[PDB]
């Protein structure tokens, strides 16, 4: 819930995407697979997912 | 052998046509430089201010080659006989 | 060597037909500007008012080379002997 | 040098064949403008009416250079000797 | 100088091939007009009819340039000596 | 002034190849139209039927200019000496 | 005027290379046709069978103009002396 | 009229390099073919194997046109005197 | 065979425009280098810095070729007779 | 008629530049072959390893023409007087 | 026939402007590679390291041909009479 994070890498139907702060406003599906996350401390967190919808914002 | 030195004054204007033919090619980069800005500000209004100097940069440095082509057009004629 | 000065008058009108070929080349870049303007206006119609100033500029400056490319053909005949 | 003036009347007719070749290259910009109007309507149908004056404007000014290019090849022949 | 009028009669036929090179160029715009109509129709079948007007107008006033170029390529031949 | 009428038999066959350059340019517009039909079927296969007439039609409209550019090529040789 | 008919045997061959410039242009429409079929089946493999007919039809119809582009040179050389 | 039969042996070679100019044109269809297969693979790894034959088909049938475009120049020099 | 050496001063001013016609082409890549950066900025503004070294790198080298393309036109005249 | 055979040593070089014009065109095929491998690799890094075979080949065969195009110009001079 | 061996020194310089037309074309493939790396970097910043080898490499192999495209232009003047 509203954690500060440095970066995130999704898997979608069109392909594999990555996101940073102030990425372009977009919304899209999530392919059934893995999701990578990278905090500001250099560590990582992987989550297996079952579909979904990513909602990225310009803010 | 036999030596002939020929000076074709009609060549004073034949190169200018081919030079003028390429004057309009950099235009292809002008709108392409502007188009990316139009989409960019659409995709992100917040960044429209920071991208405009680079549209001006690539625009002027694209139009410079047409400038020097027109310079060739002027130099081919107004100094040569 | 023998010295032959030759002057081809027919070339006064050839290079105008060569420079004419480049007058249609800015057309694709002139159309490209409005072509991308429609896409950015569709992505964010509220930016259309913000975008048409950044659209007419290159639209003229892409068309401007055509004038520079077309004036040559106009300048090539009515002044040359 | 010895002075040979040569007036080539066939040169009056060849150059138009080049200007005529410049009449095709603006057509792609016309199709680019209407292709943009179609994709924009597919992106924003209700916007199609407010984007139409810019489609007609890019159509007209894209056709303008084609018109001058077409004008030259005819102005090359029926007046020149 | 010595005055040499030279009338080149094979030049009646060379230039017609030059224009003939350009007669194919509007073809690349033809499908550009229909392709968007295809994709926009696939993107929005409800707008299939409302863009067919500019689907025909983009071909008509694009093929008109090809027709003019072809009218030059034939006009250049069947009258000029 | 002096008057030399020159009739060139070789000009029968050179400009013919100048026409052949315009014969390949419609092929890209044809494949563009087929590609548009393909991607249209990729987006909406049920709309493949309503869109196929626009593909069968636009192909022939692209191929007509290829036929004309070929017509000038073949008409340039078998009649002109 | 004085009448000179010239028969140029080198004109037998120059235009051949001109047509040769256009022999590779259809290959881009070929690659565009196969590229379109690739991405189409990449979006709809089930429909790949119903798109293969137009994937080979576009190859045939591009090869037809490629063969004509070669036909003009082959007719320009193998018979004309 | 007077009949001047001229044989231009340098025309053996001038058409050669013109034929060479179209030798690089197929390379764009080549790289477009492998590019499209690359994107179709990324879009769908499972369909990588089905699209490979169609990815070699236009690749080598474009090389057939490139081979002929080089064969013209190779057959132009060392057989014609 | 009779040996005839000829020196053409007309060709000093002709190749200049021949090289000038190619000076327009790198300008497209210039905007192509900027255009990507623009979208790359809007897609990920944090990468705006990381891609600016790649922008000037792709830009200057493009213009470097244009300089070379321009350089020949400069070298063709002010030293050659 | 009269038989005038001519050997043009200048024609040993005229076609060379046109062959050289085709030398830079396959360079697009290089980047077009590499750029896809970049983008698809970004879309699926885990698959990039098995996409490299399609990157080396399209470049390699793109160079096959590029060298053969560079072959003739190099062959155009040193064997032909 | 009557054998006129002719050596045209003007042809020493004409091709210099011809090959220059080929110098500008690889410049677009430079930005075609840099735009590739740019978009792939915005696609996945962490993959920026793995695609960088193919960027400069893809540029070099393009610029290399430009050098050869430039090499003849420098080999055309500094040695040939």
């Amino acid at each position: 819930k509203q954690e500060p994070v440095a970066a995130i890498t999704i898997r979608t139907n069109e392909g594999e995407m990555g996101v940073l702060a102030g990425h372009e406003y977009t919304v899209q599906q999530l392919a059934p697979g893995i999701l990578e996350v990278e905090y500001e401390g250099g560590k990582k967190d992987q989550y297996v997912i079952s579909g979904g919808f990513a909602h990225v914002n310009d803010t | 052998a036999i030596a002939y030195e020929v000076t074709v004054n009609g060549a004073n204007l034949i190169g200018a046509g081919m030079a003028a033919s390429g004057v309009g090619v950099p235009a292809i980069g002008v709108a392409m430089c502007f188009s990316s800005y139009m989409l960019a500000a659409a995709r992100q209004p917040n960044m429209s201010a920071k991208l405009l100097p680079y549209c001006i940069l690539g625009f002027a440095l694209s139009e410079a080659l047409a400038l020097f082509t027109l310079l060739i057009a002027l130099l081919e004629l107004f100094v040569f006989s």
